[PDB]
Parts: C-alpha cells; sequence; structure tokens
C-alpha cells in the first residue's frame, strides 16, 4: 500500500 | 514484456501482498501516485509523487475517470492514476495495488487487463485461522466485508481461492497469478 500517511488519510 | 496489475481482495490480503513482493523483488512493482500538494525540497518528483503545479488539471483529470482512487488531505488532492499504474505494467513488472473493487472495476474499463483475486473465508472461525493476528472483534467486520463484497462484485474477479490455513490461500495466489500471467 502506499507507505505515506499523507495519501493514506487522503483516500480515508 | 507487459505484466498484469494485480489487486488482491478479501481478508490477508496485504500479507499477500507483503509476501509476493517479499518474495520475488524482481517480478512486482509499485506505482507512483498524484499529489497537488507543492513538492518539498527533499522530496523526489517521479519518485515520491507526479507533483502536479496545476491542481485545476488534476481536478479535471479526476473527473475524466483518469484515477482509480482518490481522496483530499490538508486541501491538497492524491490519487493513483490510471496512467501510473500502467507504466508499471510496460516495465514487465507486475503492479500490487491496494485498491477498492470498484477501482477494479476502472483498471478494467480501462481495458488494462489486471488479476482481481478475491480471498473467500470459509466462516468466521476461518477469519480466526487464517488471519495471523486479529481480535474476534475484528474478525466480524472483515466476515461480514467479505460477504457483501463477493455478492457485489463477483463478475470483476479473476479467481476466488480458500483454505483452512493462509499458507493453502497464498499458494493458490500465487497458482492464479501463474495461470494467468502467460
Amino acid at each position: 500500500r502506499i507507505r505515506r500517511d499523507e495519501y493514506l488519510k487522503a483516500i480515508q | 514484456h507487459y505484466a498484469r496489475p494485480i489487486i488482491i481482495l478479501g481478508p490477508t490480503k496485504d500479507r499477500a501482498n507483503d509476501d509476493l513482493l517479499s518474495e520475488f523483488p524482481d517480478k512486482f512493482g509499485s506505482c507512483v501516485p498524484h499529489t497537488t500538494r507543492p513538492k518539498r525540497e527533499y522530496e523526489i518528483d517521479g519518485r515520491d509523487y507526479h507533483f502536479v503545479s496545476s491542481r485545476e488539471k488534476m481536478e479535471k483529470d479526476i473527473q475524466a475517470h483518469k484515477f482509480i482512487e482518490a481522496g483530499q488531505y490538508n486541501s491538497h488532492l492524491y490519487g493513483t492514476s490510471v496512467q501510473s499504474v500502467r507504466e508499471v505494467a510496460e516495465q514487465g513488472k507486475h503492479c500490487i495495488l491496494d485498491v477498492s473493487a470498484n477501482a477494479v472495476r476502472r483498471l478494467q474499463a480501462a481495458h488494462l487487463h489486471p488479476i482481481a483475486i478475491f480471498i473467500r473465508p470459509r466462516s468466521l472461525e476461518n477469519v480466526l485461522e487464517i488471519n495471523k493476528r486479529i481480535t474476534e472483534e475484528q474478525a466480524r467486520k472483515a466476515f461480514d466485508r467479505a460477504t457483501k463484497l463477493e455478492q457485489e462484485f463477483t463478475e470483476c474477479f479473476s479467481a476466488i481461492v480458500e483454505g483452512d490455513s493462509f499458507e493453502e490461500i497464498y499458494h493458490k495466489v500465487k497458482r492464479v497469478i501463474e495461470d494467468l500471467s502467460g
């Protein structure tokens, strides 16, 4: 999965 | 010369992704995400993110169905493009993706032809067995999400696999990739 918090937060 | 992107769905998928990534470094790859956020000094465009300087262009492209997944954080857009996934497909690398099944339907509408493997839990008890670490709380949410997701998206899976242990699930996942990669 994208190993960046920013991206994960964005998809949430 | 061309390798199909892979999306594993159902419980234990993330670990199947990790172990396949961890077992054949040469065969599997990762796509590069997009961001409208200004790039940092030690960030590298084309490696950390394709940095869109024109945020308006990325909003319009999302509306043109060129992203399989998208969201907004600190007023900035982030997404995985249709084209960035194919860019991994052209290197001969299988693109391992953590995306929804709608995202899968969108890679198919591209005609990209991805390998969508769904892991079906046999039972709530099977959830607790195939899954290395989890509580009984989390297992129900996982079992209930897997059952709805198959009833909704069966027509888009390349395969459905089962097992009483994860190693059995993991082996069949590789069997699917092995049959459909030629």
